[PDB]
């Protein structure tokens, strides 16, 4: 009564009150915890789950249904309270003022007797109250929750039930481990829609049910940080959170929580604007001012982009996984840091693991982490820690050919299944990633390749790895015609880093055929050619 | 390389609960 | 919420006390979008340490004064909270308990506060540990019905090793990225601020001092970010006209940031 | 009123009672320069436990009532200081708004009053921490460090500390009826930093004029001088009164000759040149390699005697195993500058103690140390040498056994030739073969025992 009043909150009252929201679905687990709470003996169940799959909330739809009276008559006119376990510490300062706290409490519940004690966070019962000398909360309720005199619900995770109730195995005995499983999306359609009208109220929006339908699918495919029945209603909220932002009535839709969900993982879900349609159809050609004459990956990465931006991806394989083969200098690094110009307007927004760092497998650890015990544990991956930041974000393997032969099979799972489970222990997806792999690669006697470096892939890499790579494309060597185009595109922003009165280089002159000459061999790339049109033209043009 | 973490636990930093000196 | 353990940041705002925050509307926004959720209204600014984390707060209690309310934020008092002078004080068991129970308590009374807890690193282990009665885990049942609207502040790494780390700690507090800002969004920073440092040091600033204050800190430090390194380096060169007694200028910040680096001249 | 809870800085110092500090401006100035500012308005004076940090704010408080101040902090008053009263005194400070708390043990107000502070300066707080305590609890509480700024007061030098002295001799004149010298006060600094490693300069050298001065007016019960300052240190460390430093080493080092005569009197040459004419001590003195003799471990133990400290500030390294490490050199002149460091290899080649043996500390010594058909160190009498003093040990026992370990000429000649191994021969030969003869009572207790070993 008046004693659980102030030590908690009582959730039977709430439902009365309508304070709490409605629980569409979980009929089967409430089942469970109306079946654990009607034992004679241990008759204490544990909501053990995945944090954010609605732990507390499937003991809220127990509080609504004794107030509707749903429940068995066993469980007929209880009164669910919310133990606030800070309440029984709080103004604890001297020795059995806990402990006299306590035992008030279950005093009252044994003189009642219509008292379900719900204890929220039931890992912060092991150690509850504990002072140096005192008795821990758990001590106290281990010979009530053993003989069930007392009917108490935990609600923990499944990370804080093994650090805390599994390491105190008397306590877990007196329990129930009930499984609160994270639920399947046409659950969830039906969990949002049941708390569409509290979120209509509170948001002053209409939410219409494809909106629903979005949310749970959306959030399903595209965040991994949380679980779905919350990172669905998270997506309904600032959808319906930003209506009453920007007008200080507007339905949500498909393409109000896609613009949410795009300021949330970066990933671009759209309903496509027609001005991102047309620079998505000419990709290729605005593809084409920063790097010319490819023509097959120029197009095959654009193919790719486009296939996931039409949401005709497969939805467990990343988003493009290409080979860049060819000689040195054609464009591999360039392509995709163009390729990562148009996604967000940066070009170092890539990822680039210099796959020459690594040789051996005894460094190839940076990239899936370390194992428990040895050092890197708890900042495990380079890789893994980037990705999980950024889901879509298109990485580069740069200079695959000097890695070893056995660090791109960590990243073979990553090719098909789209996931790589670092050394913490926590699964991180590469399924809207775009996978980049650069690599560097007649002689003799014959009448006059596309056909030996796909068999020098095939020595370097298993032809398992090929297997998965969705695109191999070997680039085209640079024609001595298109290196008048490549010129020109380094006095236009590369003399942009230039100030506009320390120079005046595009002349338009027939000079640039020496300087497309001047730095380029057979053998080399246009590297050892961007460098002599920097040394020489601009950057001692500029120092006077 | 097989160099090992050394998880290195701290002592417990916990409360302590009082007697108290009885006054009027 | 007492004025103990922290301040009323929108009483502050309507007094003209806080500084005037130029840039960071776009931010503040997104902190009024999180809070105007109805369910995890919680949002943590993830910034570097001296980007504006306050700042953004800072603005938002003036936009509660100036009426920039989603309707559902309209008379909201922000009580700031140091989540560490709570635990200061406690070697006894339930002192950092009652006081954080009384601080929620007189929320659920009063009706419209809106914490703001600098060091979210201090919240998971507030008190003994997880398994005890923490900071962490008596806030959590109210971040998640959406009864208790705090807002955040980690640097990265702190959100990394103390949020992300934590299971039942994400899904409560929702990210809000304070990034790094510019050199002309610090620029304009300096300019909004130069009626309170001028004002203050009743010195006169001139265009020439913030120039070089938003360029000279990024390319002589870096241990430290910018809108604090540059706010800092038009704040002591006031204080050293002030000392010396006038007007400032890229002459008087200039032996400023000499002062401290190891330049001789 | 605030005179009842706390006091003034200001109205004691118009009145004389804080005594003045003679160098120490531009901590006074920094501190100037930080509450001058509108935010982060408040020094936290960073210091060591002695250097002097609440000494800046007694002369700050100097300042105030002299004029040389900011007009910002011109008439102000300076402060030095439950939930009821501390409510109560803080808001005596925000209705005046003129007024500056100091506080000593600014970081036990975080290990509350720091977030008091914020709506009460909307006040001034001048802090005092150590360093230790800035890194622990002043930078851990981000809400704190937003309103307070790191001023270093670092530790002064003995130039220096003389001028404190100085300015502090009126006071221990006055005090005491006692007449300081000049001299005086110069050994007291010049010896502070030299004997004394539990504290830091600015007390060092003015808690040994202040007991030179109860010392001189309880025994006459005239004048501290040179030789005061060393006998009142004498008491106060334990240590003897030894402390004429004439130039730097002589001949007594080259008395333990414990081996080679020529590498005593190359050791001895060789801080006589980075001592005293040379050597500026921006470098440590010292500051050499020896060659690879005895095993130079004894070597270095009569210099560790001889110069600073006993036997024990002789510190052995060893790297011949630690060299996967960040270090034990560094916390043991913590603890004890002046150190006579020995590294006991160097010739474990690595890059890592490559790193640790660069950087490295103003006044420390460090040392570093037959398939031909062929026919073409301590020689024979330099054995000889060491060979009584390894029996001496053994020798000193037999005495309390009321014996005398007499060993023939002939004896220890062939104990040379037996014996780093000299050490256990005498324990195999000499002591094994007596103390069994001891057991059996063929010597004994009123016997001078002669070991002869002929064959030799
Ligand atoms: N079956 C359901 N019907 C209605 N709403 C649900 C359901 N499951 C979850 N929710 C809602 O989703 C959110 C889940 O948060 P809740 O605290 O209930 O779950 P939890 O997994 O116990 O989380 P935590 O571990 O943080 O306490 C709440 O807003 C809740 O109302
Ligand atoms: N397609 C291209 N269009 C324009 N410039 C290019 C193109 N490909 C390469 N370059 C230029 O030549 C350089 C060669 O480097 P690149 O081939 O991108 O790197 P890598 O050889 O490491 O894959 C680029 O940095 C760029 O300056
Ligand atoms: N628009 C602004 N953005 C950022 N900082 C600002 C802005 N306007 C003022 N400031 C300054 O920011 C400081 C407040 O601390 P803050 O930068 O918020 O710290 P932190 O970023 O570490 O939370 C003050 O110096 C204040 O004057
Ligand atoms: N510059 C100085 N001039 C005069 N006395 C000083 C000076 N520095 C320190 N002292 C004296 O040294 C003693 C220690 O004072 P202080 O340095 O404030 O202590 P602490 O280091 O514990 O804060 C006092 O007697 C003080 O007067």
């Amino acid at each position: 009564s008046l004693v659980l009043d102030q030590f908690g909150r009582n959730l039977t009252a709430a439902a009365m009150e309508g304070k709490l929201d409605p629980v569409i679905g979980r009929e089967k687990e409430i089942e469970r915890v109306m079946q654990v709470l009607s034992r004679r003996t241990k008759n204490n169940p544990v909501l053990i789950g995945e944090p954010g799959v609605g732990k507390t909330a499937v003991v809220e739809g127990l509080a609504q249904a004794i107030v509707h009276g749903e429940v068995p008559e066993t469980l007929k006119d209880k009164q669910l309270y919310t133990l606030d376990l800070g309440s029984l510490v709080a103004g604890s300062r001297y020795r059995g003022d806990f402990e006299e706290r306590l035992k008030k409490v279950l005093k009252e519940i044994n003189t009642r007797g219509d008292i379900i004690l719900f204890i929220d966070a039931l890992h912060t019962l092991v150690g509850a109250g504990a002072a140096e000398g005192a008795i821990d909360a758990a001590s106290i309720l281990k010979p009530k929750l053993a003989r069930g005199e007392l009917q108490t619900i935990g609600a923990t995770t499944l990370d804080e039930y093994r650090k805390y109730i599994e390491k105190d195995a008397a306590l877990e005995r007196r329990f129930q481990p009930v499984q609160v499983g994270e639920p399947t999306v046409e659950h969830t359609i039906e969990i949002l829609k049941g708390l569409r009208d509290r979120y209509e109220a509170h948001h002053r929006v209409s939410i219409t049910d494809a909106a629903m339908v979005a949310a749970a699918t959306l959030a399903d495919r595209y965040i991994n940080d949380r679980f779905l029945p919350d990172k669905a209603i998270d997506l309904i909220d600032e959808a319906g959170a930003r209506m009453r932002i920007r007008r200080m009535v507007a339905e949500v839709d498909d393409e109000q929580i896609a613009e949410v969900l795009g300021n949330w993982t970066g990933i671009p879900v759209f309903k496509l604007t027609e001005a991102e349609t047309t620079r998505l159809l000419r990709m290729e050609e605005e593809l084409h001012k920063r790097i010319i004459g490819q023509e097959d990956a120029v197009k095959a990465v654009s193919k790719a982009i486009r296939r996931t931006r039409a949401g005709l991806k497969d939805p467990k394989r990343p988003s493009g996984s290409f080979i860049f083969a060819g000689p040195s200098g054609v464009g591999k690094t360039e392509l995709s840091k163009a390729l990562a110009n148009f996604l967000f307007g940066d070009d170092d927004a890539l990822i680039q693991i210099d796959m020459g760092e690594f040789h051996d497998r005894f460094t190839a650890s940076r990239l899936f982490g370390a194992p428990p015990g040895y050092v890197g544990y708890e900042e495990g991956g380079q890789l893994t820690e980037k990705v999980r930041r950024k889901p879509f974000s298109v990485v580069l393997f740069d200079a695959i050919e000097k890695a070893h032969q056995e660090i791109y099979n960590s990243l073979l799972q990553v090719l098909e299944d789209g996931r790589l489970t670092d050394g913490q222990g926590r699964t991180v997806d590469f399924k809207n990633t775009v996978l980049i792999f650069t690599s560097n690669l007649g002689l003799g006697f014959s009448k006059g390749m596309k056909q030996k470096v796909n068999d020098e892939l095939k020595k370097h890499f298993r032809p398992e790895f090929l297997n998965r790579i969705d695109d191999i494309i070997v680039f085209h060597q640079l024609t001595r015609e298109e290196i008048i185009r490549m010129v020109d595109l380094m006095i236009s922003r590369v003399a942009g880093q230039l100030k506009s009165k320390d120079m005046a280089l595009v002349l338009t002159d027939a000079a640039k055929a020496l300087l497309a000459k001047r730095g380029f061999d057979p053998v080399l790339g246009a590297r050892p050619l961007r460098r002599t049109i920097q040394r020489e033209i601009e950057d001692q043009l500029s120092e006077k | 390389m097989k160099v090992l973490i050394l998880a290195c636990l701290v002592a417990l930093a916990l409360a302590r609960e009082l007697e108290e000196l009885n006054v009027p």
